[PDB]
């Protein structure tokens, strides 16, 4: 409706009988492959992203935002927890990190 | 009596590959295409996204997969059937 | 024959997503049509001077 | 195809070419509609094999 791409902002413009908009939108580029998996199993719990997607560059498992990238580690912060893993189709088994562990553990 | 019928400029196979494209894109992509290159995405995770837009968490539509499918394939099948069956 | 667009067979898996890694400002123009040219005709004038 | 009838029907002017004009128009409009509907990607995309 606003321009080709994701839609940021518009600018109108006078013409003669008419008005030009000048649509400024985000389109992505550069796109990579990463390998992904609807849940992550850790502990016998299936975890799913807060708001974002879990990729794989080959070895190790991250949770980005889905127009960016921007890997981060998976933690509990990122991620809710909601039933076992024995119901989720294609989920992987991979470590989620706890930020409250160091602060006990020291 | 000087009446002629132009034929259309996009033929019924264009049309239908227009819509096969569109029909790939959507599934293949999601929404991605539309706005900019076509990013490829697991079909059931383009669904739990589309579950996220209306206000539903990821995991009802990942525990219940099987169950959304059967009713979206009888669903499908129903249209079909509703389209044969109504003048 | 007119050629619709070019083929891009996306490479779609059950396991596989495109990220994203930069992004592209693109300002794009839509113009459309708001008034036309206000006639008025002197229907007495036009048609018997 | 009768002469006299076109020779009579010029005294009218250019009300053919308005009407010629319009269906024309018509015509041109159709073939814009289906290009504004159906013709909204550059890209023709395929569905894998499996
Ligand atoms: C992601 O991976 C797929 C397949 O692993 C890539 O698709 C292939 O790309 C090559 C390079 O041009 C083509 O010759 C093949 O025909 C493509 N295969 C299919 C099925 O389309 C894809 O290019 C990769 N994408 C990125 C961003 O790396
Ligand atoms: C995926 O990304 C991770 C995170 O950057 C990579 O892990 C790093 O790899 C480099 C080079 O091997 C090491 O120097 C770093 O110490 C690693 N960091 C961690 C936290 O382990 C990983 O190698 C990447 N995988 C691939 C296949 O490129
Ligand atoms: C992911 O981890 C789970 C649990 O750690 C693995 O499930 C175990 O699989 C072995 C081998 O078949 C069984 O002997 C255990 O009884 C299973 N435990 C549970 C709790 O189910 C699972 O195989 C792992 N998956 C992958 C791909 O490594
Ligand atoms: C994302 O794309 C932009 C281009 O839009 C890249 O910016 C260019 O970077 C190169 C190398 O640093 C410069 O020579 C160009 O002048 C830059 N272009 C502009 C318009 O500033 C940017 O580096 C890309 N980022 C990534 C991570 O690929
Ligand atoms: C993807 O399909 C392959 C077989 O084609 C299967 O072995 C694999 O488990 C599937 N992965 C997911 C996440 O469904």
């Amino acid at each position: 409706f606003c321009g080709k791409g994701y839609h940021l902002m518009s600018f109108p413009q006078s013409a003669p009988h008419g008005v030009v908009f000048l649509h400024v939108t985000y389109v992505p580029a550069q796109e990579k492959n990463f390998t992904t998996a609807p849940a992550i199993c850790h502990d016998g719990k299936a975890h799913f992203p807060r708001e974002g997607v879990f990729v794989s560059n080959g070895t190790h498992w991250f949770v980005t935002q889905r127009n960016f990238y921007e890997p981060q580690i998976i933690t509990t912060d990122n991620t809710f927890v909601s039933g076992n893993c024995d119901v989720v189709i294609g989920i992987v088994n991979n470590t989620v990190y706890d930020p409250l562990q160091p602060e006990l553990d020291s | 009596n000087g009446l002629t019928v132009l034929p259309p400029l996009l033929t019924d196979e264009m049309i239908a590959q227009y819509t096969s494209a569109l029909l790939a894109g959507t599934i293949t992509s999601g929404w991605t295409f539309g706005a900019g290159p076509a990013l490829q995405i697991p079909f059931p995770m383009q669904m739990a996204y589309r579950f996220n837009g209306i206000g539903v968490t990821q995991n009802v539509l990942y525990e219940n997969q099987k169950l959304i499918a059967n009713q979206f394939n009888s669903a499908i099948g129903k249209i079909q059937d509703s389209l044969s069956s109504t003048p | 024959t007119m050629s619709l667009g070019a083929e891009n067979s996306v490479a779609y898996s059950n396991n596989s997503i495109a990220i994203p890694t930069n992004f592209t400002i693109s300002v794009t123009t839509e113009i459309l049509p708001v008034s036309m040219t206000k006639t008025s005709v002197d229907c007495t004038m036009y048609i018997c001077g | 195809d009768s002469t006299e009838c076109s020779n009579l029907l010029l005294q009218y002017g250019s009300f053919c070419t308005q009407l010629n004009r319009a269906l024309t128009g018509i015509a041109v409009e159709q073939d814009k509609n289906t290009q504004e509907v159906f013709a909204q990607v550059k890209q023709i995309y395929k569905t894998p094999p499996i």
